[PDB]
């Protein structure tokens, strides 16, 4: 398998305009959407037909339940982040919780928190500690840090229940998670463009006789083309030629 | 600390005048989350625009895609029109 990931975010607002919800939970499994959340619906949804096709109400309704008291937390943590910082107006809060499986088979956890989109709180889950930016950070890991058995809880769920959740969810993504699409290379005028591809994961570069020089090369963000696949570009008497690598194939355009 | 947000826009397929395609506006990078996005035919807004859900990037920055259905021709001028905290006026991006 290629490497994977199950990623959750949490998005809290102060003071939010008309409409604009005070509290957003989406998950991830890689690039893909999975699930959603917010203070206005006050459910839990699934945002990938193979997560409603695989998971009984049950698990929406049990989920929607807990989001609803994360979504409380949220807001009396922000309102003690604002306060403690001095801070009028509406200001953000935001969680990004996680896991990866790699190729080797090894695997990654992480979490953290922003406050106005800036590093807040970072956990180390070997060493069981909170990496505060600040002092109101500070206040905050003295806090966390004085509940030893949740940061115990932490790091067994980053490492144990994660995992297991990302294995099932991968599992019931597999025809769109585990495909390939190779992308479609052409060069116009020095223009590399490629599209139609999934994974997202590309590399591409240009070769001025078969060496690199990747200062003299401007780089195109992998863009969504709205269709499931992905689309990239890279633009720079010398021998010129276009390296693609995608999923374990690499291309070479002659120029 | 605030974000300005990036705007490309591209094609979904590589165009061809008169062939049906998707035009798109990815908007990313940008804090906070409030945006307005509207989608251009010849400066006037396009009222059939549909759009991703606000995504969220480990930066903690966000991302949306605007895209709506249309035929490229030689004529026709396409644009994506953006608004942010972080800009003054409407940002009013042209499509190549
Ligand atoms: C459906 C399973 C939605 N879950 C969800 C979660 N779930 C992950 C985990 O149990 C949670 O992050 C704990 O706080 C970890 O200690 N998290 C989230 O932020 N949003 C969700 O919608």
């Amino acid at each position: 398998m290629r490497t994977h990931s199950l990623r959750y975010f949490r998005l809290g607002v102060s003071d939010p305009i008309h409409g604009v919800p005070e509290f957003i939970s989406v998950g991830y499994v890689d690039s893909h959407p999975i699930t959603t959340y917010d203070s206005v619906t006050r459910q839990k949804e699934p945002r990938a037909p193979w997560m409603a096709e695989n998971l009984a109400p049950d698990h929406w309704e049990r989920y929607t339940q807990l989001l609803r008291g994360w979504q409380q937390m949220f807001k009396v943590e922000l309102k003690r982040l604002q306060r403690h910082y001095n801070h009028s107006g509406s200001h953000t809060y935001q969680r990004m919780i996680g896991c990866e499986l790699l190729e080797d088979g090894s695997t990654t956890g992480f979490l953290q928190y922003a406050y106005d989109g800036q590093d807040f709180l970072i956990f180390n889950k070997d060493t069981l500690s909170w990496l505060a930016v600040d002092n109101v950070a500070h206040t905050i890991k003295q806090a966390w840090e004085a509940n030893q058995h949740e940061l115990l809880y932490q790091k067994n769920w980053l490492e144990e229940e994660c995992i297991a959740w990302l294995k099932r969810f991968l599992e019931y993504g597999k025809d769109t998670l585990q495909r390939t699409e190779p992308p479609l290379v052409r060069v116009n005028r020095l223009f590399c463009k490629a599209h139609g591809f999934y994974p997202p994961e590309i590399y591409m570069t240009w070769m001025k006789n078969g060496e690199e020089i990747v200062q003299e090369i401007d780089y195109g963000d992998i863009l969504p083309s709205g269709d499931g696949t992905y689309q990239a570009w890279a633009s720079i008497s010398n021998l010129y030629s276009c390296h693609v690598e995608h999923s374990g194939v690499h291309m070479v355009l002659q120029v | 600390i605030q974000r300005t947000p990036k705007i490309q826009v591209y094609s979904r397929h590589p165009a061809e005048n008169g062939k049906s395609n998707f035009l798109n506006c990815y908007v990313s990078g940008f804090h906070p989350s409030d945006i307005e996005v509207d989608l251009l035919k010849n400066g006037e807004r396009i009222e059939k625009v549909e759009h991703s859900d606000l995504s969220f990037s480990k930066d903690w920055s966000f991302y949306l895609l605007y895209y709506t259905e249309f035929t490229p021709t030689e004529k026709d001028e396409y644009a994506c029109r953006v608004n942010h905290v972080t800009l003054s006026q409407p940002k009013i991006v042209k499509w190549d």
